[PDB]
């Protein structure tokens, strides 16, 4: 009775601990469940019709390169492209960044600490 | 309504036309089947051709 | 060099019908269907039920939605 209670609550709070990093790796990407078979069939018949290389194929590179929220939206769409949705989704893509922070202010200092400088050089040596 | 719009495909490929194409020649071995047994042959011998016929036609 | 594709017997079912009946007991049985058109020809109901079949060469229908 008192063995079998407190192995319990250790247990099942273990299993807690398991059920929510296992949800956190499920919630990591969206939530692949869906409740609706409109989407679904007119997608897949389309998707024959264009003639796509591997539409399951295809929709996972897109998903996870195009990202999950343009993904999604765009997908619901199974068809056509019209208004700002259209253009949005037509000239979509990823990013990157350029910018001082670190490594130029790291450099100022070091011109700030050769003041009022000196001379430091190379090429001279018995060579 | 519905309607497609920008696409990509590969170049001088077979579309999903090949895949019809494809039934078309299975429906061929389908009549090569019924072609080499002669049971084949008697149950093509009930088919009459005449100017009426029963016509059906709706969407579902 | 080739890959042969497979040559097979598929789904032909052949119904004979091979229908064996007395020409006595048949007969009586096209003598019995006299009777049942006999019994159709006393009754006026029996008449009205025959107006409402004739012929005609086929069908059609046509719909959208």
């Amino acid at each position: 009775m008192a063995n079998f209670l407190t192995k319990n609550f250790v247990w099942i709070l273990a299993a807690g601990v398991g059920v929510w990093f296992y949800q956190k790796a499920d919630n990591a990407a969206k939530t692949a469940t869906k409740p609706i078979a409109d989407f679904l069939a007119e997608l897949q018949f389309l998707v024959n019709g264009s003639n796509y290389v591997k539409f399951p194929n295809a929709g996972f590179v897109l998903t996870r390169d195009a990202l999950q929220d343009d993904f999604i939206a765009y997908d619901d769409r199974i068809k056509a492209w019209l208004g700002t949705h259209d253009r949005h989704k037509d000239f979509l893509a990823e990013i990157l960044d350029h910018e001082r922070r670190v490594k130029p202010v790291y450099r100022k200092l070091i011109g700030n600490i050769i003041d009022a400088s000196t001379i430091r050089a190379a090429s001279g040596v018995e060579l | 309504t519905s309607v497609p719009t920008n696409q990509s495909v590969w170049g001088n490929v077979s579309t999903g036309l090949d895949a019809l194409i494809s039934g078309w020649a299975r429906v061929e071995q389908i009549k090569a089947a019924k072609a080499s047994t002669g049971q084949g042959r008697v149950e093509q011998a009930m088919t009459p051709e005449l100017d009426n016929g029963a016509a059906v036609v709706v969407e579902a």
